[PDB]
RNA sequence: AAAAUUUUAGGAAUAGUUAAUAAUAAUUUAUAAUUUUGAUUAGAUUGUUUUGUUAAUGCUAUUAGAUGGGUGUGGAAAAAUAAAAAAAAUAAUUAAUAUAUAUCAAUAAUAAAUUAAAUUAAUCUAUUAGUCAGAAAUGGAUGCCAGCCGUUGCGGUAAUUUCUAUGCUUUUAAAUA
């Protein structure tokens, strides 16, 4: 059998260590870090009143974790938490790693990040696996996570199990840094798509279509379909025939897609020589970024719509 | 070796007379062609090679072949086993 | 997994999760890169768990690594020993039965002489 | 091979130089014996040694595995060093098992070629005459075993044919005669990728001319006549090849008869300039290379005055270099490797991408890649010992297939280029101007 | 019958020489037909097959159909090692059973190629996949004050001496562990870089309890077994009320390195400004051109400790974790045991005068005098060419060099030497210039498989490695004169194998009686 | 052909098969059951 | 899995043997030389004797002379217990014997102890 | 258990033998038995209105099989090896691949068969030749010679003639019906 330990407790953290100690029936070890030791007595104490069928460890720093687990999972909450919990501490998780070890980080960092983090792990002798999860915290409770690993193959083959007791879209992207560039990749198409939907009922509103309900059911039927026009048109179409209505608050904002958006610009080469590679990205990233600094920052998604002029601004006067 | 006793595709033996004695026992050439090369060296000097033939008598476009046997075996393109076989071949008495 | 032939445990890694190995049909399993017996013991599996049959057989891998030593040309698990070119002693240089030395093994031991000066000691 | 006693291990204990065998020990024990440098030869029976040679290649090979492309380099290297050990004595008809003629039958490879009643009735005598003429009794008191095993070998392609499957259907034979490479299962796959590129690239190239580059045992010659192609000719530097490939060109039909076979070390002479053979260019020059295991990874330069590249790269820059005075305007060169430098040799550069990308001389206009299907020894050569390709290696190779044209023929091949579905380089996009 | 198509030509009767079963029954070690006079002392080659290799034919392999004495050989046996899940039992079902034995050997190898297509940088593993966990485990254990781990080292030792044989007199076990390891760090404080071996017991880190009475597992979870072991598993005290240890019979062979005061890498050297001297003539080129040579480390320099683990109250099986180099020293009681029975056998059978010739294959009439000279002198060949002579202290004995791999079982009798080295990588000579100088001159392409060494009174501990894995078994028997002149080989050939380990030997009046 | 369960009885034997045919009751009594759903 | 057709039908139910193999092929010669060789290599017989084709352990008489001519393990008795211990093994240790020992002789037994190497023979006998 | 039907370019003898029998397990009796209406032996040899051809009761082909000393076991020796003939609990019975993939391993195409006309869907290529009425072919086979005359190895001489593919499955040469 291996040992586990969760390190980390959030608002996304505390639901892995939960499934962990659901569905492993006192096979696997659980131990818990946390960023303060009340937070892990709290987690611990919250996973044995609803009923804990596994015994649980709580750990105030990373050495007794390190010789105890194989197996080390962390959900933090940002890039640079991690950066100093893997490698910037002097008890650190992988320049203190056992030959053997296996360390997935499941927070999105940039591609540099991901790339020394394997360097270091690979020099220790362990496994270092980048995992970001894409989805809802009560998805997340439920057991449904999508997971783009990127690491060793075998070792990939190894933690199928144990990835498989809290998300249910578990894929290989192969080597390390490419699980972790899936979800800049997929959050970038994420904002494209809205860019384009946004723009595309709005110009539907331009041409004098009534109809929207109508409307969606053939645009899903073409070849210019996408889920994000599924999800946000019911929405959109109130942001379009009502202008002055604000939109409503979401659990999903501006700033938590242009948060992940901050990490490709730095992992991507250089843009200077040509000084656009990128037009459509940049240009939804323009229209976000107009829509953050307005006031509608941690609303919803939808507000682009307003804001597909000002994603002009940036092109006609910086030219 | 294939003028030795042999069964055909039938069975029954057959003998070509090559393998007889009088043919069997049969030396390989009949004109003066064994001939004495004294001396024969490859010089590197610089920027060229010398071959050098110090023989009474030579052949027609003896020396001429010679030379192309050694640069084909400067190349690396023959052994031991394709020179002997070309030594022993002798005389090819056709121009084509 | 029971059979040496049909490596089921080894294509774990071949399904994503419950529903997709009990939904995927032979040809399906084929084109996942599966051989044939192999599938062909998952899919008997899948349909005799269906069936209301669960998965309880004995592994039988270590007792055909017993019986597969011996020379059986049916595997039919039976016992047949080779027999070598020399079975009895005579032949293989031993001339005579060996004779055990009768005054070295008749000479009391050392506990029985211990016992034998307690005894002397004891008794005087 | 005579050998020296004086500077063997054991003088004094075995003065004839090796150690005679008697069928007796186990077979690490005589790779014991090998691995320290001592000779090893049969003193009564032919299955003593034949034994001995069959179970030290397997033994040598459990202690260096084929883990990577540098222990296979090594493994022949040791394999090649062993199997020179393994002897057998010249006169081998003294021996007790060669033949019987009373039970007719016999121990030895001749029982897999040849009929039991055959070969110990007329045929032992046959072959006691076909070994005279390469190893002697006066120059050789002793052989190695792979020199006897192969000498057998050679003497049923001299005996019967030695069929071409499925290169050739089933009943053209060529006879290599002794020390000509024949073809492999692996090594037929490159040559059946080239014969349905000929199949289907005749008559949308107009190929008429066809020369073959070291053709070997000439099964390269012969696929590109059965294709359709009127006129080829062959060279290779072996002479005894040569003569032995024109006489089964004789006896192949009569459908093989513009075929011809002249002496040469890469390309023909062209050396006559007022004879003038320089009217007869060629549209379509071949090349099958061998990839040898020692000859893949001791690539690199040499010379100082005529500065030139050895192995598998510098046989390569040969016909890169001297092709283009033998082909026509619109001729292209097709060239037939097995990845195998790439495998064996992954740190060094790609040698074919160096032609291309470097020295700008050549325009690839067309490569096709295949997977290898069937397994086998590998650019084999006759007298050395047999080893047959691993699974991990087999699984990774791939017949490929390289189709250049020159660079002065770019606005010939202009309209290939400009078609869907292929990669022109931007040395052809800027001389087609639409 | 068959259906075959008429020929107007004659029929072709093929009897092909297959691969001979024999001989692929004397390669995997399960002949049990083979008899072999004149036990000697030379290592023993067995290639594991698939399903081939058990305890009834590595019985025989121990003691051969000639009737011995003592397994005085040492057993090589490439792929041999096997790993074991642990075994549970399933509460839940239709009813109570015990599954999860299982053994992982033969079908999950060591060192999976790796090839692939595009000084010099390749692909490979020189360490076991399987039980690298387990490595960890260990090798974590030692990892960091010095005297703390100076004492861990110490308390760790198998059975107190840890394979090293050291004069110890007044002095119990616990503090002879001390003197062991203190005399190690102050024979090892000359050296900036060095290293030593020794045989450790699996610590506490690497052995965790689970709640059903009480059942100990691995950290790894991977148990390295044999399965070709015969006889039972060495049994150890545990000190701490005296109870067995869990594993005890798993040890490991430790490398220490001391401080005083996966991508191997290729290059190919040239060198800046007779040669088959076996060969009678002239070739204009050589036969063999270049030659293929094991690499090892270099050892420091050297009163000087003995340096050699011998386990002398228990059989070893070493399973490698990195390629080695082990040289044995053979002890005197088996080479004169092997030599005493040699020369019995040729004084009972071969009582003739021999004739006196010139060499034992000479020409003659072969009797059997002159048939056993002549095996007894190929068997004399052997011992001399597999083997060399060293020096210690007004010592000479045969040193046997044997290319160990992971993944491999090396069967090592109890009173038999070995020292152990590490094999760094494969060098390549060539033959003509190696005919002018030493071989060192003459690399032509060199292997580094081990990019190891680093560089950043009494010595310090550095690190600690483990490169082999010990199992230890309790000794097997020795027979007496009377035990081994009834020993039959065909009554064994079935059964009576756990008997024979159990009991003493065999009976002198086994199934005559 | 007649099932082996993991929970029959097992012959702790190193010199033939290591599973006997010896049921547990809940065996005999389901083979019951099989028994009559086969005898109708 | 079953040995009925495998060697012959007197081998019926038979375990126990060295090996039954031996007893297929004695027929032939080089074996049958190895048989009688055998049985002069066991003793017990003035003539050259093989065993007969269906048995494969030896027959009742002949092992029931070889046990009766085997010389015991104890030599020249000193003690009368060590010659009482003689006695039961001619009486209680016979080969294919029936009667069973008393509570009576194993009083025998225990009245002739003198030295404590007797307790040893004595109590041996009580486990028995 | 019975009837019944084989062949030899240079045609002759055969026998553990025929019948009777109070005879299992033949100590006897007999003028015994096979064969010129073709025997025994020796050679060839599974047979078979199944194949091919023709106007043809003609000619010509064949691959169902069996097996007195390996074991008296078994009802029956047919027993040293066969992709199913599913083999005593419904293992599975939707389908198509049903095998490679029972994936490594000494070992060689010598050899054994075979001869097209889809066996799942995720868009997108298929379709011999600038035709050769006969002109071409570094495409085969192939030498000869005296230089006033010694093992110097110059030249005529880049020798000349003789067989050819292909078109042209409208087809032409070879054998048989
Ligand atoms: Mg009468």
């Amino acid at each position: 059998s291996l040992n586990v330990g969760v390190v980390g407790m959030g608002n996304m953290g505390v639901p892995i260590a939960r499934n962990l100690g659901f569905k492993a029936r006192s096979a696997m070890y659980l131990q818990i870090h946390s960023r303060a030791l009340s937070k892990a007595k709290r987690v611990c104490d919250d996973l044995s009143v609803d009923g804990a069928t596994c015994a649980m460890r709580i750990h105030d720093r990373y050495s007794t974790m390190t010789k105890w687990c194989d197996v080390i999972v962390l959900a933090l909450a940002d890039v640079k938490a991690s950066r100093h919990a893997l490698l910037e501490d002097n008890e650190s998780l992988i320049m203190n790693a056992r030959k053997g070890q296996i360390i997935v980080d499941h927070t999105t960092v940039d591609a540099e990040t991901s790339r020394e983090c394997a360097h270091e792990a690979a020099r220790r002798g362990a496994y270092f696996l980048d995992a970001p999860m894409s989805g809802s915290p009560r998805a997340c409770f439920n057991g449904q996570l999508l997971l783009m690993v990127g690491g060793d193959a075998e070792t990939f083959q190894k933690m199928l199990p144990i990835f498989h007791m809290y998300a249910d879209n578990v894929f290989h992207m192969g080597e390390s840094g490419s699980g972790t560039a899936a979800k800049m990749i997929s959050q970038a198409l994420v904002a494209s798509h809205n860019a384009a939907a946004a723009e595309a009922l709005s110009m539907a509103h331009a041409l004098g279509i009534e109809d929207q309900s109508k409307l969606v059911q053939v645009l899903d039927a073409s070849w210019g379909s996408s889920t994000m026009l599924r999800r946000n048109a019911p929405l959109l179409q109130d942001l379009i025939r009502n202008p002055d209505k604000t939109p409503p608050t979401s659990a999903v904002s501006v700033d938590r897609l242009l948060s992940d958006l901050a990490h490709l610009d730095a992992s991507l080469p250089k843009r200077g020589g040509e000084d656009e590679p990128f037009p459509v990205f940049d240009a939804a990233l323009r229209s976000l970024a107009a829509a953050s600094d307005a006031g509608m920052g941690d609303r919803d998604l939808a507000s682009v719509v307003h804001y597909i002029e000002a994603g002009e601004a940036e092109l006609r006067n910086r030219t | 070796a294939a003028a030795l006793p042999t069964f055909n595709e039938y069975g029954q033996r057959v003998v070509q007379p090559g393998a007889h004695g009088k043919e069997y026992y049969r030396v390989a050439t009949n004109l003066p062609t064994v001939r004495t090369v004294d001396r024969l060296d490859v010089v590197r000097q610089d920027d060229e090679v010398l071959i050098w033939f110090v023989g009474r008598s030579f052949l027609r476009h003896q020396i001429r072949n010679m030379v192309s046997v050694l640069k084909a075996a400067g190349h690396g393109l023959w052994n031991d086993l394709e020179l002997q076989q070309a030594l022993q071949s002798g005389f090819e008495p056709s121009r084509h | 997994d029971i059979h040496r032939l049909r490596p089921t445990s080894d294509f774990k890694a071949s399904f994503k999760d419950w529903n997709d190995l009990f939904t995927c049909d032979k040809r399906q399993l084929r084109v996942r890169g599966i051989p044939r017996m192999t599938r062909d013991a998952i899919r008997t599996a899948v349909q005799a768990f269906q069936n209301g049959n669960p998965p309880e057989r004995f592994d039988t891998k270590e007792e055909w690594l017993y019986y597969k030593q011996f020379k059986t040309v049916d595997y039919s698990y039976r016992v047949i020993p080779e027999l070598p070119e020399k079975y009895r002693p005579h032949q293989s240089g031993i001339d005579q039965a060996p004779l055990p030395d009768y005054r070295e093994i008749n000479k009391m031991p050392q506990w029985a002489e211990c016992e034998e000066r307690r005894q002397s000691k004891k008794t005087v | 091979i005579t050998l020296r006693p004086d500077a063997t291990v054991d003088p004094e204990r075995y003065p004839l130089g090796y150690v005679p065998l008697d069928g007796s020990e186990s077979v690490d024990s005589v790779w014991s014996l090998v691995k320290s440098g001592a000779f090893v030869a049969p003193l009564s029976k032919i299955e003593t040694i034949h034994r001995a040679h069959v179970g030290i290649r397997y033994l040598t090979q459990s202690e260096y595995p084929a883990l990577s492309s540098i222990d296979v380099v090594g493994l022949q290297t040791r394999l090649k060093e062993l199997c020179s050990r393994l002897l057998i004595r010249r006169d081998f008809w003294v021996l007790d098992d060669y033949n019987d003629p009373e039970l007719n039958s016999s121990f030895g490879i001749q029982n897999m070629y040849f009929d039991n009643f055959k070969w110990s009735q007329v045929l032992w005598r046959r072959f006691q005459q076909y070994v005279e003429e390469y190893f002697p009794v006066a120059e050789h008191t002793h052989l190695t075993y792979d020199e006897y095993l192969q000498l057998l070998r050679s003497f049923s392609h001299f005996e019967q044919g030695a069929k071409l499957l499925p290169l050739l259907p089933k009943r053209y034979r060529i006879h290599p005669p002794f020390g000509v490479p024949a073809l492999s299962r692996i090594d037929m796959e490159p040559l059946l990728l080239y014969s349905q590129w000929l199949k289907n690239f005749r008559g949308p190239l107009k190929l008429d001319a066809a020369l073959v580059i070291r053709s070997g045992c000439g099964a390269a010659v012969f696929a590109t006549k059965l294709n359709g192609v009127p006129i080829v000719r062959g060279v290779d530097p072996n002479p005894r090849a040569v003569m032995s490939c024109r006489k089964d060109a004789q006896r192949m039909g009569r459908r093989f008869d513009s075929i011809s076979f002249r002496v040469g070390e890469m390309f023909p002479d062209k050396d006559d300039g007022n004879g003038v053979p320089n009217s007869r260019k060629y549209d379509i020059i071949v090349f099958y290379p061998d990839q040898g295991c020692y000859n893949l990874f001791f690539t690199n330069a040499i010379g100082e005055y005529a500065p030139v590249l050895t192995g598998f790269a510098g046989t390569l820059e040969h016909f890169f270099e001297e092709a283009g005075d033998y082909l026509s305007d619109s001729g292209v060169i097709v060239l037939c490797c097995t990845n195998v430098y790439s495998i064996l040799k992954p740190t060094e550069p790609h040698p074919i991408e160096y032609e291309i990308k470097v020295n700008r001389r050549w325009v690839l206009l067309d490569y096709y890649d295949m997977p290898v299907r069937g397994k086998g020894t590998l650019s084999h050569t006759p007298t050395d010992h047999h080893y047959r390709i691993p699974m991990e290696m087999r699984k990774c190779m791939r017949s490929e297939l390289w189709v250049l044209h020159k660079m002065t023929s770019i606005a010939h091949f202009a309209h290939i280029h400009n078609i869907p579905g292929a990669q022109p380089p931007s040395c052809v996009v800027s001389h087609w101007r639409n | 019958r068959m259906p075959r198509k008429p020929t107007p030509y004659v029929r072709k009767f093929l009897e092909g020489c297959p691969l001979p079963e024999t001989l692929v029954d004397d390669i995997a070690g399960a002949n049990l037909k083979s008899m072999a006079p004149f036990f000697t002392t030379a290592p023993r080659y067995i290639v594991a097959a698939e399903s081939r290799l058990s305890k009834l034919f590595f019985h025989h392999a121990l003691y051969p159909a000639g009737g011995a004495r003592r397994p005085c050989r040492v057993l090589i046996v490439r792929g041999g090692r096997s790993v074991r899940e642990p075994s549970f039992t399933i509460n839940t079902g239709g009813g109570r059973g015990e599954v999860g034995g299982g053994s992982r050997g033969y079908r999950d190898p060591a060192r999976r190629a790796y090839f692939y297509a595009r000084a010099g940088l390749v692909k490979r593993a020189s360490v076991d996949g399987l039980l690298s966990p387990l490595c960890g485990v260990i090798e974590a254990h030692f990892a960091v004050g010095g005297e703390k781990l100076c004492v861990t080292l110490a308390g760790l030792l198998s059975g107190g001496h840890g394979g090293l044989m050291m004069d110890d007199g007044n002095c119990a076990s616990n503090v002879r562990a001390a003197k062991r390891v203190a005399r190690l760090l102050h024979d090892a404080a000359h050296h900036l870089s060095s290293f030593f071996y020794v045989h450790t017991q699996l610590p506490d880190s690497a052995l965790f309890v689970s709640r059903p009475v009480a059942v100990f597992r691995l950290a790894g979870g991977l148990e390295p077994t044999v399965h070709f072991a015969v006889g039972a598993p060495l049994s150890v005290l545990q000190r701490g009320s005296t109870t067995v240890l869990p594993f005890g019979h798993i040890q490991c062979l430790l490398r220490v390195r001391t401080r005083g005061g996966n991508t191997p890498w290729c290059n190919t050297a040239g060198n800046d400004d007779i040669v088959e001297p076996w060969k009678l003539g002239v070739s204009l080129d050589p036969k063999v051109p270049f030659f293929m040579r094991t690499l090892t480390e270099k050892r420091p320099s050297f009163v000087h400790m003995n340096h050699l683990l011998v386990r002398n109250d228990c059989e070893t099986y070493l399973l490698p974790q990195r390629e080695l180099l082990l040289s044995f020293h053979v002890p005197e009681e088996a080479e004169a045991m092997c030599k005493e029975q040699n020369e019995e056998r040729m004084r009972r059978q071969a009582a003739l005068g021999y004739g006196s010739p010139s060499h034992v294959f000479a020409e003659g009439p072969r009797t059997f005098a002159r048939v056993l000279h002549g095996m007894k002198a190929n068997l004399a060949a052997v011992e001399e060419a597999s083997s060399t002579f060293r020096q210690g202290a007004s010592g000479s004995s045969r040193v046997y060099e044997v290319r160990a791999l992971p993944g491999d079982v090396v069967f090592v009798p109890r009173g038999w030497k070995y020292s152990v080295e590490r094999i760094v990588g494969t060098a390549i000579i060539d033959a003509v210039a190696a005919s002018t100088a030493s071989p060192r001159e003459a690399l032509r392409a060199v292997f580094r498989t081990a990019p190891d060494p680093p560089l950043p009174s009494n010595a310090e501990i550095v690190g600690v490695e483990v490169d082999a894995f010990v199992l230890c078994y309790k000794p097997y028997p020795v027979l007496s004169n009377a035990q081994a002149s009834t020993y039959v080989a065909a009554n064994y050939v079935h059964s009576g194998i756990d008997d024979f380990y159990a009991k003493g030997g065999n009976d002198v009046y086994h199934k005559y009686t | 052909r007649q099932i082996r369960p993991y929970y029959n009885l097992p012959s702790k034997s190193e010199h033939g098969r290591k599973m006997t045919g010896f049921l547990t009751p809940y065996r005999h009594w389901m083979w019951k059951q099989n028994e009559l759903w086969r005898n109708v | 899995a079953s040995l009925r057709y495998r060697r012959p039908y007197w081998m019926m139910f038979l375990k126990g043997v060295d090996n039954w193999k031996i007893y297929t092929v004695i027929q032939q010669p080089d074996h049958q030389r190895t048989e009688m060789l055998y049985q002069a290599w066991l003793g017990g017989l003035d003539r050259p004797y093989t065993r007969p084709k269906c048995m494969a352990n030896q027959p009742l008489w002949l092992s029931k002379k070889r046990h009766m001519l085997r010389k015991e393990r104890l030599d020249g008795p000193e003690t009368p217990l060590e010659k009482y211990v003689l006695e039961w093994h001619k009486k209680f240790h016979s080969f294919q014997g029936t009667e069973r020992p008393t509570p009576d002789d194993l009083h025998t037994a225990l009245d002739l102890v003198e030295r404590p190497l007797d307790l040893s023979y004595a109590l041996q006998l009580l486990g028995q």
